[PDB]
């Protein structure tokens, strides 16, 4: 019940902000956390160690994006010099 | 209850108690120029929130790819003897490849 | 090897205890509910994930 | 006559309380809001770094103690590194002004029930259960289960490393890429 | 058992929590009157007998002085870093085994346990010195961060050098496996390396950047006065013991020998404050000798000296352990 | 000033030793591993070190018919 | 010389670790019925543990008696739970 | 009940309800933890044929052993009592000796070598019953054989000498 | 879980149903019968229940409100303390243990 | 010596022109029974890749400095040295796998095999590894160098899970047991 | 076809090796009864389609 809530906080941090995009990828890291929550408490509902292997592989892929994010976001903005999203 | 519950809260009561007595028994008279940065003795431009050039933010970026790499290995390092040979060629070919 | 030598009579021990309250909850079952539910297709044993408990513990 | 049902306090051996749950579970969604709703973006990483704790101890609460310390030690490293970029790329005070109005709070009630209730079916009897006649989860032991038993790094490690490798093979390749690709676009050009 | 839970737990941690801040309260002391010593001084020695009552002296005039709270400051976060930098270096000795299990947690993993509430304390520095909102804490704070991306990866993997030879993760395992031979013989690279990275972690000099006083004043905590001054500190020198004691659980066979309970037990905790007594000497006897790294320096030096040796030894060590048909079984034993 | 590999590997193994140490040892350091991995088992096994038998981690159940067992039965028990 | 006074902060410091472990260890010697406690305990000695409070109502008592105790066959404990399977 | 390894577990529940009178009653072990453990290589020694058939027969009927191999596991029971008893009636001090040692030392074994070496004697000459343990590498000397322990705090006396059957002083 | 390896290093406890289920299909089903497969549908079904526990969990709900109302319905003489619980079968409580059995 | 059992696991059964030998064959057997054919062919598809890159540089130069040429034939030296041993190793393994005319193949097969049994030792010989991870290695490898255009793998496991019934070994070694046997009766 | 046949049936050889309670593994004889029927049927299939070129020689 707590994997939707944090699921739609990260959903809505993501297409309702009107920030900045260090905002966007940090909502998107939440949606990937609400996920694995699901995938690991299912994991030991279920006596699995593959939930616990498949919650793993989703930080390793989630930095992953993240550094790749992090690193076209510096790129854009040596350019752009703002990554604040403009509204009006 | 368990020791490390009580741990947790001696330490952050301590955390407390330090603090709550220097909240009482110090002498507080803030003022305007013992309330301003310090600067060495010089007021200056106020400019600690703005974007600021870091030169070592490369660092930054694969350090935090190098700590999935190292935490993909304790699992091996905590199964070796049913890991074994055939487990350690993969450990290999994961740490040739980082 | 010390502890696969006492498995046997721990484990014979734990499925005396597995089937002494197995058969008793199925008689509970036929004295309460009428008669027997099925929550197995299968014949199998398996291990109670849920179990009926009284409505207060021991007063103490 | 007849007892035939015992319920009996447990001394010792006995474990944590569930109340403890419903308190990470409730501070966890109040730290995800504040991380989108805070003027001000430390504070904002901050409520970040507060999120990843609250799911972790969680995590260790439920007897997952190498992920949700496997969490936080990644998720520490990486929230300071994200603290790192918003120095470099975000201007604190005019972000701090940068006020928002709440004309997408209609869409907000609208989405966020339609969702919810959507996937409220998608999730299983096995984590639904605990949203005056409530169930027991009822726990014994056995021995043959019992002669070596690992600890779940160890579980995993049984595993990672042999009956699933492609993942680590494919994974690596994806961090790979990663070290290769955000230096590509990163480095000084000299 | 045979008395209460709640009171076993209590007096368990008393008996960890209040020795410490004592041992503390002196290697602040130890180290004035050691360096002294180094320089031909005499340190402490007037107040209290010998001085052996200065730490305390400090400790209650902080508490006793005036906080400032500076206007430009985000004040929440003024107060919080301090309070989360004193608490999560003071959890680090929740998994101390002072004897084989003797320990507030026998986490069968408390080596991540001990990785996670170090790097949590770490955030702490950089929240109060950029909440100062003052230049010199604000260049403070950034040194503070380019340091941990310096040290964190070079201890993990030094750490992930002991448990391929114990096994197990455990605090107390790792030195039951050490009666063999203590892992500063055969992993003597690492030793000198994991020393190294501790240093640079505590924030001890050579490696005092975030807070060196010749280059900045204080670096992170120049806004910083009374208690929140005092938390900074009990963090760090709590810190020095505690990696002190970490070094000495991993390579110097941790509390192994070098009321009946009682008599055994008291060699125990001797044994393992010797050790730890050792290495706080060479602390301190660090500080005194080295001149200050330069921060790109430090950072240079940890990625393309320091890594690129321990992810060769991390290739070479389970090699050298398959080969010989020494790979430690991972269940429980000792 | 600074030798070339593939133009001369002896004389660049000499400046890597000398002016890149952390680097070049690294590599050496590295690659002893599957140097150990390719000598030490066929000595070992040459001198008489046999690898041990790996340890039980579940009941060995044994193979076979079951045994017709006679003794210890229910009227032993009084 | 030796500058003796300089040493006196590390016997101290010492003595602290000294305190600290026979502190614990009279405690749990104590707390487990004048016996030496348990360490590196999975879930075979935690069951055996409770197997030991079945027959002597210690959780660290020991019985070498053949037979067990009458009302043994029923104190076998089912662990009961609110949430967490 | 379910075999997960419980978290919140703050109750525990009874059933006084006795096996049907269908089933035989077979009195249980009453040995605790450090007893079986300084016992288990002499139960292994004489029932291993009755522990081997009680596994056998689970791994006959999968899914129905706790059921339908109930004859086995009370003649496991017996076996091993039968032992227990025959160990009281002729090492009674010896046997103490030793798990009583291994009570104060975490049950590991290696801790109490010298009580194990005078035990097992008084077993081997009067039970003829004898620890063997599989596998063991043949070059190197068994480890419940070897004079020096590595792993024990308190290091083997000189005096005390390793058990070994059909060799004389 | 359907894997076959579970938390403790030892394997998962569906394991056996979801192995009944492949070679129930494997077994049964064929391309000269597209029907034999319905022979798996108990099996499918008792793969789900040692799963998500829905049938369980609707077994014990019945039976504990019919157990607790006859229990409390039922005449009360004496209730047994939880001491007297954590006395059965001791050593030298033969007493407790007697009153607890109400034998 | 007969093991009454000669399909102990279950193995996929695929639709090949040619019989099947072993779906998972050791590194040596496949190097052993490769024709020189498969030398001569992969020790052309090594030279096909830097002879490519020279015709591409001798047609269309790349108008790179004065040590570039060099370094990029030391790449394509190697990609297509690892690319013709690929080629080399799927050509052999493939008369394994019952994908290519191996009648040459079966019969060297058949008399290994049957010296083995007569000799008594093992048909597959003895792994250092346990029984369940010479299963998992099985399971990695069998019919894995379908794979080799992606991600290469070769069996360096002595197993037994080879995917053939192995009573047409013992069945043979019998009779030729039987026929030794009468033949030393009449001398 | 409505039949799924298993790209993988080395599915029926997972498990993991350790702490196995008895009787926790079902008996799967019938399983590989029947993919040792499906090896003879395809091999007899295929010695009966390459002997029938050698008698169309
Ligand atoms: C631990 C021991 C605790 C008790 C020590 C006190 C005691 O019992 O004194 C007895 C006795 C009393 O002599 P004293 O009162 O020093 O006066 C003697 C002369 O007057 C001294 O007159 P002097 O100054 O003409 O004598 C020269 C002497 C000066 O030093 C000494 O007097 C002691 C000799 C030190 C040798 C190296 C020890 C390390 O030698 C040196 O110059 C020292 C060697 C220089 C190189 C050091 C590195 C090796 O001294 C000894 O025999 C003790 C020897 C040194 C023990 C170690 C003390 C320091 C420990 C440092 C620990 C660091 C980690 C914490
Ligand atoms: C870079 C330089 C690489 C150097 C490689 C290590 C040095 C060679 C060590 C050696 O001499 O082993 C010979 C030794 C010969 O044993 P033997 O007593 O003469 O005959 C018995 C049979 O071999 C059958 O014996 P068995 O059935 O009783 O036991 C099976 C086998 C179990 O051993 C295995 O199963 C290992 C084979 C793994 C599967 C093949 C993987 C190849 C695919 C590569 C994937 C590339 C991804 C892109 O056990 C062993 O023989 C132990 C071998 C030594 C430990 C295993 C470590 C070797 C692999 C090292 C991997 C290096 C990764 C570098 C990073 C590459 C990526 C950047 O075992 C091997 O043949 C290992 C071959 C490894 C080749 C795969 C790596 C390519
Ligand atoms: C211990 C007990 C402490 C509490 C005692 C009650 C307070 C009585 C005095 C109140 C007035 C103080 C005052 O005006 O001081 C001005 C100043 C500050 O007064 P201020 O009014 O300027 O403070 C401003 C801040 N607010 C608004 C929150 C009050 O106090 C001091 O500088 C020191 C105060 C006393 C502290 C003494 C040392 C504390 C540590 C004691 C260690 C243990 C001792 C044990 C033995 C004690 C003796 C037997
Ligand atoms: C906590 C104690 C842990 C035990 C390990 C350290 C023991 C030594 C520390 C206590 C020092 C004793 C006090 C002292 O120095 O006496 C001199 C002091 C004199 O004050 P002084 O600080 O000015 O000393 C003057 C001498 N010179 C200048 C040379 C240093 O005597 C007293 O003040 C009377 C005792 C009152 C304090 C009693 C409580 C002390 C703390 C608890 C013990
Ligand atoms: O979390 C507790 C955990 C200890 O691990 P374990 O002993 O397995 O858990 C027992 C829980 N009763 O401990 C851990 O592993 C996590 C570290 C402790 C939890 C956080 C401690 C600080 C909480 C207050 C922070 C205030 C700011």
């Amino acid at each position: 019940n707590i994997t939707l809530i944090l699921f739609l906080i990260g959903i809505l941090g993501f297409v309702l902000n009107r920030k900045n995009i260090i905002l966007m990828l940090i909502s998107i890291e939440i949606m990937l956390l609400s996920i694995t929550f699901l995938i690991l408490l299912s994991s030991l509902n279920m006596d699995d160690i593959i939930g616990q292997t498949y919650a793993i592989y989703i930080i390793v892929v989630a930095g992953a994006e993240s550094a790749i994010g992090l690193g076209i976001l510096v790129a854009f903005y040596r350019l752009r010099g703002s990554i604040a999203i403009e509204y009006k | 209850m368990s020791a490390m519950s009580i741990y947790i809260i001696f330490v952050s009561i301590i955390a407390i108690l330090f603090l709550a007595i220097d909240l009482i028994f110090a002498p507080h008279n803030p003022y305007k120029e013992k309330l301003s940065a310090f600067e060495c003795g010089f007021h200056s431009f106020s400019q600690s929130r703005s974007p600021f050039n870091i030169s070592f933010f490369i660092y930054g970026l694969v350090f935090l790819l190098l700590d999935l790499e190292i935490l993909l290995l304790y699992p091996f390092a905590v199964s070796e003897y049913v890991n074994s040979a055939y487990g350690l060629a993969a450990a290999l070919i994961f740490i040739g490849i980082i | 090897w010390a502890r696969i030598h006492l498995i046997p009579l721990l484990q014979a021990e734990e499925d005396r205890d597995h089937v002494r309250r197995y058969l008793a909850d199925q008689a509970r079952e036929k004295g309460l509910l009428g008669e027997n539910i099925k929550v197995y297709n299968s014949d199998r044993y398996v291990r109670p994930t849920f179990a009926v408990t009284p409505s207060k513990p021991a007063q103490e | 006559s007849q007892i035939s049902l015992l319920l009996l306090k447990e001394i010792y051996t006995n474990g944590s309380t569930h109340i403890m749950l419903d308190i990470l579970s409730v501070l966890a969604v109040i730290s995800g809001i504040c991380v989108i709703i805070s003027k001000n973006p430390i504070v904002s990483v901050l409520h970040l770094i507060g999120l990843f704790a609250y799911v972790s101890f969680y995590l260790i609460l439920i007897g997952l103690n190498f992920v949700g310390l496997s969490y936080l030690i990644v998720y520490i490293g990486a929230v300071s590194i994200l603290f790192l970029f918003i120095l470099m790329l975000i201007n604190i005070r005019t972000s701090e002004l940068q006020s928002n109005t709440s004309n997408s709070i209609p869409l907000t009630i609208l989405v966020g029930i339609i969702i919810s209730s959507f996937l409220f079916k998608m999730l299983p009897y096995g984590v639904i259960i605990s949203n005056k006649n409530d169930l027991f989860f009822i726990t014994s032991k056995i021995w043959d289960g019992a002669l070596a038993e690992n600890n779940h790094i160890s579980s995993i490690g049984n595993i990672m490393y042999t009956n699933y490798n492609v993942w680590l093979i494919l994974a690596s390749f994806i961090l790979l890429l990663a070290m290769v690709g955000a230096i590509v676009i990163t480095i000084k050009p000299r | 058992m045979s008395y209460s839970q709640t009171i076993n737990s209590l007096v368990e941690v008393v008996l960890v929590l209040v020795p410490s801040l004592v041992g503390i309260a002196y290697v602040t002391v130890g180290e004035r009157k050691t360096m002294g010593s180094m320089q031909r001084r005499l340190g402490p020695n007037a107040v209290g007998i010998y001085g052996l009552l200065q730490a305390f002296a400090d400790a209650l005039k902080l508490l006793l002085k005036e906080y400032v709270g500076p206007t430009q400051a985000n004040l929440v976060l003024f107060f919080l870093g301090p309070v989360i930098t004193l608490i999560f270096s003071l959890l680090g000795y929740a998994v101390i085994p002072y004897g084989p299990g003797l320990a507030v947690n026998d986490l069968s993993t408390g080596i991540l346990y001990m990785l996670a509430v170090s790097s949590l304390a770490t955030y702490g520095i950089l929240l109060a010195g950029w909440s100062a909102n003052s230049k010199y804490a604000f260049l403070g704070s950034l040194r503070s961060t380019a340091q941990l991306i310096s040290y964190e990866l070079v201890l993990s993997s030094s750490i992930l050098l002991v448990i391929m030879l114990s096994g197990s993760l455990s605090l107390t395992v790792i030195v039951e496996s050490q009666r063999a031979i203590w892992y500063i013989l055969p992993l003597l690279p690492v030793f000198i390396i994991f020393f190294i990275g501790s240093v640079a972690e505590t924030n001890r000099a050579p490696f005092d950047l975030a807070e060196a006083e010749s280059e900045l004043v204080s670096g992170f905590m120049t806004e910083h006065a009374a208690v929140i001054f005092v938390f900074f500190f009990l963090a760090e020198y709590g810190s020095i013991v505690l990696m002190c004691i970490l070094t000495s659980i991993l390579f110097l066979g941790g509390y192994l020998l070098i009321n009946a309970p009682t008599v055994e037990g008291s060699f125990y905790g001797l044994s393992l404050g010797v050790k730890t007594s050792i290495l706080i000497f060479v602390f301190i006897w660090t500080r005194a000798s080295f001149p200050r790294i330069r921060f790109d320096q430090l950072m240079s030096f940890c990625w393309t000296v320091l890594l690129p040796i321990l992810f060769a030894l991390i290739v070479l060590v389970p090699c050298i352990l398959y080969s010989f048909n020494i790979f430690p079984v991972n269940i429980s034993l000792l | 000033t600074t030798p070339r590999f593939w133009s001369t590997p002896l004389k660049y193994c000499r400046w890597a030793a000398r002016e890149r140490p952390a680097l070049f040892f690294s590599v050496v350091i590295g690659a002893l591993g599957p140097v150990t991995l390719a000598t030490v088992p066929p000595l070992r096994r040459l001198i008489g070190d046999v690898d041990a038998a790996p340890i039980p981690l579940t009941y060995p159940i044994p193979p076979g018919p079951r045994k017709q067992l006679k003794g210890y039965d229910d009227d032993t028990e009084d | 010389p030796v500058p003796f006074e300089t040493l006196i902060p590390y016997g101290i410091i010492i003595a602290m670790f000294g305190v600290t472990g026979a502190g614990m260890a009279k405690v749990r010697h104590m707390f487990n019925g004048d016996k030496r406690h348990r360490w590196s305990v999975d879930q075979w000695d935690k069951q055996q543990m409770e197997r030991d409070r079945r027959l002597t109502g210690h959780l660290r008592g020991q019985t070498d008696n053949p037979i067990a105790p009458p009302g043994f066959e029923f104190n076998n404990p089912w662990k009961v739970x609110x949430x967490x399977x | 009940m379910a075999t997960r390894k419980p978290a919140f577990n703050q109750h525990v529940l009874l059933d006084t309800t006795p096996l049907p009178d269908s089933i035989p009653k077979v009195k249980e072990i009453g040995a605790s933890s450090a007893p079986l453990l300084s016992a288990s290589f002499f139960i292994g020694a004489r029932c291993k044929d009755y522990n081997d058939d009680y596994m056998q027969c689970k791994n006959e009927n999968p899914g129905r052993g706790e059921f339908e191999c109930l004859k086995e596991g009370r003649r496991v029971t017996r076996c091993a009592r039968s032992v227990l008893k025959d160990i009281n009636t002729h090492c009674l001090e010896q046997f103490r000796a030793h798990w009583q040692c291994l009570d104060n030392n975490n049950q590991q074994l290696w801790q109490c070598r010298p009580a194990e070496w005078k035990l097992n004697k008084c077993v081997y000459e009067n039970l003829k019953l004898e620890k063997v343990i599989p596998d063991q590498p043949k070059n190197s000397t068994p480890v419940h054989l070897r004079q020096r322990q590595i792993f024990a705090h308190h290091a083997i006396p000189p005096w005390e000498r390793p058990f070994i059957p059909g060799q004389p002083e | 879980m359907a894997s076959g390896y579970g938390l403790n290093g030892g394997p998962s406890r569906c394991f056996p149903f979801w192995q009944e289920l492949l070679a129930c299909y494997v077994t049964n089903s064929s391309e000269d019968n597209p029907d034999g497969k319905n022979k798996c549908i108990p099996v499918m079904e008792d793969y789900y229940e040692c799963l998500h526990h829905r049938k369980e969990a609707a077994r014990v709900r019945a039976l504990q409100a019919a157990y607790r109302e006859a229990e409390a319905k039922k005449l009360q003489e004496n209730p047994p303390t939880a001491g007297q619980i954590r006395n059965l079968g001791l050593l030298n409580k033969e007493e407790d243990t007697k009153k607890v059995h109400c034998a | 010596n007969t093991p009454t059992q000669t399909y102990q696991f279950p193995s996929k059964t695929v639709k090949t022109d040619y019989p099947l030998i072993d779906n998972d064959p050791h590194f040596t057997r496949v190097i052993r029974y490769a024709r020189p054919s498969d030398y001569a062919h992969g020790l052309a598809a090594a030279a096909a890749g830097p002879a490519a890159l020279w015709l591409m540089e001798r047609i269309s130069p790349s108008q790179v400095g004065r040590g570039g040429f060099a370094k990029a034939m030391r790449l394509a030296g190697f990609i297509g040295l690892a690319g013709g041993f690929l080629y080399f190793y799927q050509r052999s393994i493939l008369r394994f796998y019952g994908m290519s005319e191996n009648a040459r193949e079966v019969e060297m097969d058949m008399r290994e095999m049957t010296d083995r049994v007569k000799a008594g030792l093992p048909l597959y010989g003895e792994s250092r590894l346990s029984p369940a991870m010479q299963g998992v290695a099985a399971r990695q490898s069998r019919y894995s160098a379908l794979f080799f255009g992606v991600m290469p793998w070769f069996n360096f496991v002595n197993h037994n899970q080879h995917g053939v019934d192995t009573a047409k070994y013992y069945q043979q070694a019998e009779r030729e047991l039987e026929a030794e046997r009468l033949a030393r009766e009449q001398a | 076809s409505r039949h799924i046949e298993l790209k993988y049936p080395e599915v029926f050889s997972h498990g993991s090796p350790f702490n196995v309670p008895a009787g926790f593994y079902p008996n799967l004889d019938h399983v590989i009864e029947h993919y040792r029927k499906q090896h003879l049927e395809e091999e007899e299939r295929k010695a009966k389609k390459l002997a029938a070129a050698a008698a169309a020689a």
